[PDB]
C-alpha cells in the first residue's frame, strides 16, 4: 500500500452522497406515497475506518 | 444523438437508443391554483426594513 491509496479509500468510503425519492412524479401509474431514500456513508466509529 | 459508444460495426449507440429525451420541467413536485383553475403563484417576501 501507498499513502495515496489510503487517501483515495477514505474519500470514497467516508462520504455522504445523493440518493433520490421513490414514487416522485412524473409517473404514469400513481403511487400512494413518496418515500425518500436515505443513506449514511459517513462512518461514525473507528472500527469502521479500520 | 449524443454518442455513448461505437459498436465496432461503426454503429453508434446513442441516447436515442437507451433513453427518451424531451423538454420538460426541472421539478414536477409542486403546482399552484387560483380558485379552482391552474395558475402560477408568485410569492413576494418583503425586504427587511
Amino acid at each position: 500500500v501507498t499513502a495515496n491509496d489510503v487517501i483515495n479509500a477514505v474519500n470514497d468510503q467516508n462520504a455522504q452522497y445523493a440518493t433520490g425519492k421513490i414514487g416522485e412524479e412524473p409517473v404514469v401509474n400513481k403511487s400512494p406515497q413518496v418515500i425518500s431514500i436515505t443513506m449514511q456513508g459517513r462512518l461514525q466509529t473507528p472500527q469502521e475506518f479500520e | 444523438n449524443i454518442i455513448l459508444r461505437v459498436n465496432e460495426d461503426k454503429s453508434f449507440l446513442r441516447i436515442k437508443d437507451v433513453a427518451k429525451v424531451e423538454i420538460g420541467a426541472e421539478q414536477y413536485n409542486s403546482t399552484g391554483r387560483l380558485n379552482t383553475s391552474a395558475a402560477v403563484p408568485i410569492i413576494i417576501n418583503l425586504q427587511s426594513g
